[PDB]
């Protein structure tokens, strides 16, 4: 529904986007309050196939 | 509004706050007249840093199995301490002056700040149930997701450090533990078990008159057995006593306790001789206990629980993630220690393992009735009441949280219960659509308790077997089985 | 299979045989009852499972 808006022309907010997908808007917001914009080994840990990409 | 609705029940409810401050007096009497009999003595123990007490439930929370109490007063009694610590405004004007009122103003503004007295409803049961649906719950479910991100971030740890501290074995029972929320499938305990393999192994060392010794399970079995039989005590001493020697021998050959040869514990050995003391090749100076012949091995009735917790301890946890747990379990948290926030939790744990206790005397789940288990559910914070559950998700809901309740560890406590208070808001009006199949239900019998789950291998998970699946599984649910049929 | 089996496996043999010998000796009828109850076993185990009748 929301990339219908994106096909018609419409320019979306990153947050009003963000909306539009509230499970990872939770978690998003959760990793704002605790303050740390870094990222990498989580994904290298979860999906091992991913190490050293 | 509500401080005049209050105002106008404020003279009708101090007489039953002091009654209620009476029935609180005689129970504590009561149970603290068992427990000073009963129960052993749990020393106050500091933390790494030794400046501030630490603890654990399975040192401090002791359960009175045979506790001659009903269960709805051991409810009242828990309700009625919680009043005793919200009644605490009232000593504002007493401390801060005749302008002190307005801080008591505030209190009675909220009905949810108040105790039992200024509600309308009877039964302790309509009247928790009550104050959980209006206030406690509300506060609960915008706590519940930041505990969860904190534990992660605890296990994880901070600033992309993940590959230095996670371990790669537990990966996929942490995902399916923390991330169900993304696929709405249901989680399994065991895998929420599972974390403890960041921990070592907990040891309990028992104390003889010459050497500790290495609790077991064939030892345990063994004085199980021992006192089951029911023999005379100088029978029970001396095969208690033979039962030590043998695993003495036992950890002797296995290469001595566990203890020895982890970071932060150990065992000293037999002191040096310094200098001129020192009679030739004998550097060493043996106690006065290796006096004593080993057939004299003795229990002195001593114990020492090492939870081994490297990473999961309480200690370790913080400023933070302990107020927040306490939050989330609707306890005292502002301005206070984390000694004293971990004290407080733990006296919450102990109050479920006796209430847990108490229900198992009462006949289990099934003998209670439907608003008693959602307030059940409620204090153990696994239900919200924006889900209305039905009676078997309910009960297998209660099992697997007191099974993991009787692990004693809060840390998994509290990752499997913040699993329950994810929930999210669409921004659009016709979606969610409403669903066609039919409310979510189950049994005690899918929860798989009697069985072992290896940890799933990384980016290698495994399907879930149901219970019945397993050979004989009709003669090992038969217990559950005639419960339900009942 | 007694020959070959060690002590405890040929205590739970000899265990074995003499429960043979009993439902010998009562003509399959101590035999039966448990067959009778581990089919009421499984008759009670299967409708509890239906969690969507
Ligand atoms: C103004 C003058 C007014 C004078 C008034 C005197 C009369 C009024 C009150 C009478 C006193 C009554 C006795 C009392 O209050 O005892 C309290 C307290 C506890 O007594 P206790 O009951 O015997 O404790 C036994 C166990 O600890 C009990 O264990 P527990 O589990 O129950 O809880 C233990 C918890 C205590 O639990 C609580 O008491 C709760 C407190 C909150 C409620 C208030 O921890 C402590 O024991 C505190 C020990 C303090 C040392 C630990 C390190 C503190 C670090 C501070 C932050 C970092 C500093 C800056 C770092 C940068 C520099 C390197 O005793 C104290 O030690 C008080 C110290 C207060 C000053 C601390 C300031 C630290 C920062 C100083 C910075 C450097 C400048 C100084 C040089
Ligand atoms: C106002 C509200 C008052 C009510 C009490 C406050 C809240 C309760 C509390 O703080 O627990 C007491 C706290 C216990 O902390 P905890 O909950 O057990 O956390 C320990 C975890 O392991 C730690 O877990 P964590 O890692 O998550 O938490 C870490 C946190 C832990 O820190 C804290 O605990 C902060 C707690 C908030 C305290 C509120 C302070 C508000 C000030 C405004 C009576 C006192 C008489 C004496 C007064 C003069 C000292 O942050 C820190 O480690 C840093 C603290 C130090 C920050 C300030 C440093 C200034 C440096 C200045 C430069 C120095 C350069 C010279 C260098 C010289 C060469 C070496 O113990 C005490 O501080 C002493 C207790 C009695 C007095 C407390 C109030 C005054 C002292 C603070
Ligand atoms: C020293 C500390 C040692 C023990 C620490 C434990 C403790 O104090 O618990 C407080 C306790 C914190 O709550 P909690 O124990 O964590 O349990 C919360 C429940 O689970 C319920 O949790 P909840 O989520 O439902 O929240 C309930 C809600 C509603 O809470 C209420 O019950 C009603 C609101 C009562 C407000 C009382 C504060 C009034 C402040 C003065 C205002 C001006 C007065 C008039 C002009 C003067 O809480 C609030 O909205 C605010 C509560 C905190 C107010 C600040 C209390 C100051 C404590 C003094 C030590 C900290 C300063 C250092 O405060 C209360 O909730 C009850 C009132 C406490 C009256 C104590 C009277 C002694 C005050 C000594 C003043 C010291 C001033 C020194 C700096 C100047
Ligand atoms: C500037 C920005 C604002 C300043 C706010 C700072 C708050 C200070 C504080 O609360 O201390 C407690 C806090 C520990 O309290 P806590 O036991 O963890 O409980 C947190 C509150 O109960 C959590 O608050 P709450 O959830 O209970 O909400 C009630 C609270 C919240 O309301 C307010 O405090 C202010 C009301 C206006 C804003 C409302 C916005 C909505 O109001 C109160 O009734 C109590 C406040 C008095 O102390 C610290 O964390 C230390 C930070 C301050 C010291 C850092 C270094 C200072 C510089 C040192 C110089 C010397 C070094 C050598």
């Amino acid at each position: 529904r929301l990339h219908e808006r994106r096909l018609r022309g419409d320019v979306i907010d990153e947050w009003e986007e963000l909306d539009y997908h509230p499970l990872v808007r939770d978690d998003t917001y959760l990793a704002i309050d605790f303050g740390d914009p870094t990222f990498g080994r989580y994904i290298w840990k979860l999906f091992p196939h991913t190490d050293g990409d | 509004t509500a401080v005049v609705k209050n105002l106008a029940k404020l003279p009708a409810a101090t007489s039953q706050i002091l009654t209620n401050v009476s029935k609180l007096q005689t129970f504590h009497g009561l149970l603290e007249e068992r427990r000073d009999k009963y129960a052993p003595l749990a020393y106050h123990t500091y933390d790494n840093l030794k400046q501030k007490t630490t603890w654990h439930p399975i040192a401090h929370a002791w359960v009175d199995e045979g506790l001659p109490v009903s269960k709805k007063e051991y409810n009242e009694y828990c309700w009625l301490k919680k009043d005793m610590q919200r009644l605490l405004p009232l000593a504002s004007p007493f401390v801060f002056g005749i302008y002190g009122i307005l801080p008591l103003a505030v209190w009675l503004s909220n009905d949810g700040y108040l105790p039992s007295a200024f509600s309308s409803k009877k039964d302790i049961v309509s009247k928790k149930l009550e104050w959980y649906s209006s206030y406690g719950d509300d506060l609960r479910q915008q706590v519940g997701p930041m505990l969860q991100h904190r534990l992660k971030r605890h296990l994880r740890g901070t600033l992309n450090n993940e590959h230095r501290l996670m371990l790669d074995e537990v990966t996929e029972s942490y995902k399916e533990i923390f991330y169900s929320h993304y696929t709405g499938q249901l989680r399994d305990v065991r895998k929420c078990a599972h974390l403890r393999l960041y921990d070592g192994t907990s040891t309990v060392l028992l104390l003889t008159n010459k050497e500790p010794v290495e609790l077991t399970s064939e030892l345990l079995q063994k004085w199980n057995a021992i006192k089951a039989a029911k023999l005379s005590p100088e029978e029970e001493k001396k095969a208690r006593n033979e039962a030590l020697i043998e695993a003495y021998k036992e950890q002797e050959l296995h290469g001595g306790p566990h203890v020895k040869h982890m970071q932060g514990y150990g065992i000293p050995a037999d002191t040096p001789l310094l200098g001129e003391n020192a009679k030739g090749d004998q550097y060493t100076q043996p106690p006065e206990s290796a006096s004593i012949p080993l057939e004299q091995l003795e229990w002195t009735g001593d114990t020492v629980f090492i939870p081994a917790e490297y990473r999961t301890e309480m200690e370790d946890w913080g400023r933070e993630l302990t107020k927040l747990a306490n939050q989330f379990l609707l306890l005292p948290w502002r301005f206070v220690s984390n000694a004293w926030n971990q004290r407080r939790l733990v006296s919450w744990f102990e109050e479920i393992l006796q209430e847990d206790a108490l229900i198992a005397k009462e006949g289990g789940v099934q003998a209670l009735s439907d608003d008693e288990l959602k307030v059940a559910l409620l204090d153990r914070a696994v239900i919200r009441c924006d889900e209305e559950l039905t009676r078997g998700d309910m009960e297998a809901r209660y099992k697997e949280i007191s099974w993991l309740m009787s692990l004693r560890n809060p840390f998994i406590v509290l990752a499997w219960q913040t699993g329950y208070y994810r929930s999210t808001y669409s921004p659009e009006d016709d979606l969610p659509e409403a669903s066609i199949l039919p409310k979510l239900n189950r049994t005690v019998l899918d929860v798989d308790v009697h069985n072992e789950l290896a940890p799933d291998h990384p980016e290698k998970p495994l399907p879930r077997v149901h219970p019945a699946l397993y050979p004989n599984s009709h003669l090992a649910l038969a217990k559950e089985v005639a419960v339900l049929a009942k | 299979q007694l020959k070959t089996a060690t002590e405890a496996e040929r205590a739970a043999i000899e265990a074995d045989i003499a429960r043979y010998q009993e439902y010998l000796d009562s003509d399959l009828e101590k035999l039966k009852q448990d067959v009778a109850e581990d089919t009421a076993k499984k008759q009670k185990l299967i409708p509890l499972l239906d969690r969507y009748p």
